C-alpha cells in the first residue's frame, strides 16, 4: 500500500499542473487498467464521451 | 454505496459539475431569476444566455467570509494576489445575474485590501513591529467572523447574503481606512535609501493620519482606536532602543541599515555623529542624552512599561474624558517620561 | 475532519495527510468532498505539522555533531512545543463535544503558533549548517532575541534559560575548586600547577567582554592550584570553607533566570575574588 | 476491470450505479477495438512532448517543475506501463483558452 | 558498570535524566562502601562473591614487615580505584596504605560537589589509624 500511494500522490502532482481537469479517484482506475494493459487512445476517448455526456445532463 | 451517502449529507458541489442542482423555492420572488432570464430571451432577438454555475443560494456570504480575512479562494478567480474579483457566472436565484455582480463586487474589493494586507505579514525592527499590529487585528476581526460562521450552520438558517452586511460594516469601514494609511505607509520601496526613512516615515504617517480622524471623530471613534494600536506597537522598538541608549548607554541596530541613524563615535574628539531624519522635540533629546552616556561609559568617575501606564490611567477615567483634544495629550506624558531621565542623566555629566 | 486533522498535527500521518520528505506534510489535491477553499487552510495548518515533526526529530536525534549544550538547547526546544500541545489538546475537548465544526475554528487558535514557528526554524538550520556548538550556542539564540515581534523576543528567553542553565555548569564547577567538566571542548576557558591556563576566543559570547573573560579567569585559576596542592587546604572546598556555600547561592539567583544581564555577574566576581584574594597573600610569606 | 470500467462511468458523470449502463456499453465497445499509438513505449519521446505543450499555453515554470516530478515519479515506482499512463494524461490535457460553449442550450439540439 | 556509571552522571545536559540515574549510582555504591571499611579496620581485603575484584589477598608467616609483598593491587581492573564519588586520585592510595597499617598494628546537584564532601571525611580516617 506504500509504494502505489507514492506514485499516485506524484501522478496528481502532474495532472493538476498539465490540466487533465480529471478526478483522484477516476485516475487511480486509469492506472489500474494501464498496468493491467489497455491501450491509451481508447482509453482518452472513453473519458471524454462521458466527460461531455455529465456536463450536458446536470444543465 | 458510500458516495451517495456523502452526496447527502454534504451540501451538492459548485466548484464541480457531478451534483445536481437546486435553484427552487414556493416564494413568488425568490425565483427571480428564471422569470429575468425568459425576458431577455424574448425581448432581445441577439440575447446570448450564458453559462451560468448554479448557486446554492446564499452561500455567497459564506465565502465573504473567508474572502474577508483567512485564505486564497481558489473558488473565485483572482488575477493577482492584489486584485480579487468575482466570476462572470455566479447567479442566485433570487436575484438577477447583474444585480448579484454589484453587492460580490462591493466586498470583493475590501477583501482585496485585506489579502494585500496579509501579503505583507513575514512570519527591520519597525517593520516588524508593525506587521505583529496589523496581524493582531486579524485575530481579533475574525472573532466576528467565526461568530457569523455558526450563525448559517445554525437551523433555521437566517441569513441571507445582505442581512449581516449591516453587522459587519464597522470592521468594514476599519479595514479601509487601514488602506489610506498603508498606501502612504509603504510607497516608499522606489525611493532611494531604504534605511532610515522607510522606518521612520511610516511611523510618521501613522502621527499624521491620527490627527485627521480623532479630530473629526465622536461618530465613528471605532476608526481613532485601530490607527492608535498600529501606532503603539510600532513605536514600541523605536522608544526601546532608546530606553537602551540611556540604562545601558548603547543601543541596538541592524547590521545592514539604522533605524534612527543613531552612531557613536570610536575615537575621543567628538560624541555622537546626527544625520537628520524624520517626534521633532524629541529627537533633541536623544543628542543630549547620548553626549553625557558617552563619557560616563568611557569614565566613571567620582520607557514603553511607563507609556502604556499613563495610557491607560487617562483610559480608566483616541477620546478620552481627562484629556482634551486629545491624543497629543496623552503623548504629552511621554515627553515627562523621557524628561525625568533624561535631566538626572545629564546631571551626571557635569559631576565627572 | 476535524478531530482527525488534529492527529496530523502532531506528527502522525494518514493517507490524507501524507507527509512527503521534501515539501512536507500536505493535503493530498483534490480528493473528493473538499471545499476548494477548505484545502487552502487546510494547508496552512499543515506546515504547522510539518516544522512541528522537523522539531521533534531534533530532539530524539540528540538525546538518548555532537556537544553538551546541543542537548540543553533541545530542552530549550521542548518549552516552545508545550503550548502548542496544549491548543491542540484544547481542540480536542471542543470536538469531542459535538462534531459540527468550522475549520475556520483551528485557523484562528493556531495562528499564534504561525509566527513562533517560522522564527525558531531558522535558529535549528542556522546550528546545523555553520557546524556550531558549545557557549556559541548561547550566543546564537540570544542575539535573534534582540529582533522584532513580541511573541518571539519572550519565546527566546525561555530557549535561552536552558543552555545558559548548562552554561551555569561550567560556572559552578570552574569555581567550586576548579576543574573543567567539558568533554568536548565547549566553553571559553581554555584547557591549559601543572600547565598554563588561558582564554580561547573561538567560542565565547560576544555581550561578555573579552576583559570579562579573565574576571572568571584568575579567580579560578587560584583554585586550580590547591587542585595541584591538595583539596583539603582549599579556599573554597566544600566542608573545609563556607566561602564556596556563600558563592553558590549568588550563583543559583542569577541561574535561574530567563535573561542573563552583565551589570549583576561582574559585582559578583568582585565578591568571589576579593574576599579569597588575602589567602594567596597568606601563601606567599610563609612560602 | 469489468467492475473497474463500470466504476469509471458511475464516477464520472457522478450518479447513476446502474442507469451507466449504455455509456458503459458502448465503452466496452471502444476498448475492444485496437490502436497502433504512434510513439509506442520509451519514457524519453513522451517527456519532450509535455514540455512542448507546456510552453505552448504559456507555462514555462511548470515545464521546468515536471521534469523533476517526472525523475522523482521514477524512483516510487518503475513500471513496463508507465509511458502509457504519462501518454494518456498528455492526449486528455485541456486547454484553458475560449470558454467550452454552453452546455445548457447546446443539450437541446 | 559503576564507573560507567559515573560516567554517564557526568552528562547531566537534560536535567531530568540526571536524577533518575543519581538514584540507580547510588544503591550500587552501597556494596562498595563495606568494601572500603572492610580492608582498613581489619587489613583484609574480602570479596567472595560478586565481581569488585576477587581475592581475600595472600598470607604470610615468614612476613611481617607490611604483611604483603605479593598479592596484586586490592582492585586490579584499574590498578587502583578510579571515578566512584570519592576523589580517589590520592585518596585510593591512602586507603591502600592504612590497609597496611593495621595489618601493622593487627595480624601479622554538581557530580563533583558530592565527591568533594566524601572525599574529606577519607583523608581524615586515614591519617587516624
Amino acid at each position: 500500500m506504500s509504494a502505489v500511494r507514492e506514485t499516485m500522490d506524484v501522478l496528481l502532482e502532474i495532472s493538476r499542473l498539465l490540466n487533465t481537469g480529471l478526478d483522484m479517484e477516476t485516475l487511480s482506475i486509469c492506472v489500474r487498467l494501464c498496468e493491467q494493459g489497455i491501450n491509451p487512445e481508447a482509453l482518452s476517448s472513453v473519458i471524454k464521451e462521458l466527460r461531455r455526456a455529465s456536463d450536458t445532463l446536470k444543465a | 454505496d458510500a458516495r451517495s451517502w456523502l452526496e447527502q449529507h454534504i451540501v451538492h458541489q459548485y466548484w464541480t459539475s457531478r451534483a445536481p442542482r437546486f435553484s427552487h423555492s414556493s416564494h413568488l420572488h425568490s425565483n427571480l431569476s428564471a422569470i429575468w432570464d425568459q425576458h431577455l430571451y424574448t425581448t432581445d432577438p441577439l440575447y446570448t444566455p450564458d453559462d451560468k454555475t448554479i448557486v446554492t443560494e446564499t452561500q455567497v456570504i459564506r465565502e465573504t467570509l473567508w474572502l474577508l480575512s483567512g485564505v486564497k479562494k481558489l473558488l473565485i478567480f483572482q488575477l493577482n494576489d492584489g486584485k480579487v474579483n468575482v466570476r462572470n457566472d455566479i447567479i442566485v436565484t433570487h436575484m438577477t445575474q447583474n444585480c448579484l455582480r454589484s453587492v460580490l463586487e462591493q466586498i470583493a474589493a475590501y477583501g482585496q485590501v485585506v489579502f494585500r494586507l496579509q501579503k505583507f505579514i513575514d512570519e527591520f525592527r519597525t517593520y516588524q513591529a508593525f506587521m505583529w499590529a496589523l496581524y493582531k487585528y486579524f485575530i481579533s476581526f475574525k472573532e466576528e467572523l467565526t461568530e457569523i460562521e455558526k450563525c448559517i450552520i445554525n437551523k433555521d438558517e437566517t441569513v441571507t447574503l445582505a442581512i449581516v452586511l449591516d453587522k459587519l460594516a464597522p470592521r468594514l469601514a476599519q479595514l479601509k481606512v487601514l488602506h489610506r494609511v498603508f498606501s502612504t505607509g509603504i510607497a516608499e520601496v522606489p525611493p532611494d535609501t531604504r534605511n532610515v526613512v522607510r522606518a521612520s516615515h511610516l511611523l510618521n504617517t501613522l502621527y499624521k493620519a491620527i490627527l485627521d480622524y480623532d479630530n473629526v471623530g465622536e461618530a465613528s471613534e471605532q476608526t481613532v482606536s485601530l490607527l492608535f494600536c498600529l501606532w503603539v506597537e510600532t513605536v514600541r522598538p523605536y522608544l526601546e532602543i532608546v530606553d537602551e541608549w540611556i540604562v545601558h548607554g548603547n543601543l541596538f541596530d541592524p547590521a545592514k541599515e539604522f533605524i534612527i541613524q543613531r552612531n557613536k563615535d570610536v575615537p575621543f574628539n567628538h560624541r555622537d555623529f546626527w544625520y537628520a531624519t524624520y517626534l521633532k522635540p524629541v529627537l533633541k533629546q536623544i543628542i543630549m542624552a547620548g553626549k553625557s552616556m558617552q563619557l560616563l561609559k568611557n569614565l566613571k568617575c567620582r520607557l514603553y512599561t511607563l507609556f502604556l501606564e499613563s495610557v491607560q490611567s487617562r483610559l480608566q477615567h483616541s477620546e478620552s474624558v481627562t484629556c482634551q483634544s486629545f491624543e497629543l495629550t496623552l503623548r504629552s506624558c511621554l515627553y515627562p517620561h523621557i524628561g525625568k531621565q533624561y535631566l538626572e542623566c545629564c546631571g551626571n555629566l557635569m559631576y565627572t | 475532519m476535524i478531530h482527525e486533522l488534529l492527529l496530523a498535527l502532531s506528527g502522525y500521518p494518514g493517507s490524507i495527510f501524507t507527509w512527503n520528505k521534501r515539501t512536507g506534510l500536505q493535503v493530498s489535491q483534490d480528493i473528493p468532498f473538499l471545499h476548494p477553499g477548505e484545502t487552502s487552510v487546510l494547508n496552512r495548518l499543515c506546515k504547522l505539522g510539518t516544522d512541528y515533526i522537523r522539531f521533534t526529530e531534533f530532539i530524539e536525534q540528540y538525546t538518548g555533531l555532537h556537544g553538551i549544550y546541543l542537548r540543553a538547547f533541545c530542552r530549550g526546544l521542548d518549552s516552545i512545543l508545550q503550548p502548542y500541545r496544549q491548543a491542540l489538546l484544547d481542540l480536542e475537548q471542543e470536538f469531542l463535544a459535538d462534531p459540527h465544526l468550522s475549520i475556520s475554528h483551528i485557523n484562528y487558535s493556531l495562528d499564534q503558533f504561525h509566527l513562533l514557528f517560522p522564527s525558531i526554524m531558522v535558529v535549528v538550520e542556522q546550528i546545523k549548517s555553520q557546524k556550531i556548538h558549545g557557549c556559541q550556542i548561547l550566543e546564537t539564540v540570544y542575539k535573534h532575541s534582540c529582533g522584532g515581534l513580541p511573541p518571539v523576543r519572550s519565546a527566546l528567553e525561555k530557549t535561552l534559560a536552558v543552555c545558559h542553565g548548562v552554561m551555569y555548569k561550567q560556572l559552578s564547577a570552574w569555581m567550586l575548586h576548579g576543574l573543567l567538566l567539558d568533554q568536548y571542548e565547549e566553553f571559553f576557558v581554555r584547557q591549559g600547577s601543572l600547565k598554563q591556563f588561558s582564554l580561547r576566543a573561538e567560542m565565547l559570547p560576544s555581550y561578555i567582554p573579552v576583559r570579562v573573560a579573565e574576571k572568571i579567569l584568575f579567580v579560578g585559576e587560584s583554585v586550580q592550584m590547591f587542585e595541584n596542592q591538595n583539596v583539603n587546604m582549599s579556599r573554597t572546598g566544600s566542608i573545609l570553607k563556607n566561602q564556596e556555600d556563600t558563592f553558590a547561592a549568588e550563583l543559583h539567583r542569577l541561574k535561574q533566570q530567563p535573561l542573563f544581564s552583565l551589570v549583576d555577574f561582574e559585582s559578583v566576581l568582585d565578591r568571589i575574588r576579593s574576599t579569597v584574594a588575602e589567602h594567596l597573600w597568606k601563601l606567599m610569606v610563609e612560602e | 476491470p469489468n467492475v473497474l470500467l463500470q466504476n469509471l462511468c458511475c464516477r464520472i458523470l457522478g450518479k447513476g450505479e446502474a442507469d451507466v449502463a449504455q455509456q458503459f456499453q458502448y465503452a466496452v465497445r471502444v476498448i475492444g477495438s485496437n490502436f497502433a499509438p504512434t510513439v509506442e513505449r520509451d519514457e524519453f519521446l513522451v517527456t519532450e512532448k509535455i514540455k512542448k505543450e507546456f510552453v505552448r499555453q504559456r507555462r514555462e515554470a511548470d515545464g521546468a517543475l515536471f521534469s523533476e516530478l517526472h525523475r522523482k515519479l521514477q524512483s516510487q515506482g518503475v513500471l513496463k506501463n508507465r509511458w502509457s499512463i504519462l501518454y494518456l494524461l498528455l492526449s486528455l490535457s485541456e486547454d484553458p483558452r475560449k470558454q467550452p460553449n454552453k452546455t445548457s442550450s447546446f443539450a437541446a439540439l | 558498570l559503576l564507573s560507567y556509571l559515573y560516567k554517564e552522571a557526568l552528562e547531566n545536559s537534560s536535567n531530568e535524566n540526571y536524577p533518575v540515574l543519581l538514584s540507580l549510582l547510588k544503591t550500587s555504591c552501597e556494596p562498595y562502601t563495606r568494601f572500603i571499611y572492610d580492608w582498613v579496620y581489619s587489613g583484609v581485603f574480602r570479596d567472595v562473591c560478586g565481581e569488585f575484584m576477587i581475592q581475600v589477598n595472600e598470607d604470610y608467616l615468614g612476613f611481617r614487615d607490611k604483611r604483603y609483598w605479593t598479592h596484586g593491587y586490592v582492585l586490579i581492573s584499574k590498578e587502583v580505584e578510579d571515578c566512584v564519588p570519592v576523589f580517589l586520585k590520592h585518596v585510593a592510595n591512602e586507603i591502600y596504605i592504612c590497609g597496611k597499617t593495621i595489618n601493622l598494628l593487627k595480624l601479622c546537584s554538581l557530580p563533583v560537589l558530592m565527591k568533594y564532601s566524601v572525599t574529606a571525611p577519607m583523608v581524615s580516617h586515614v591519617y587516624l589509624v
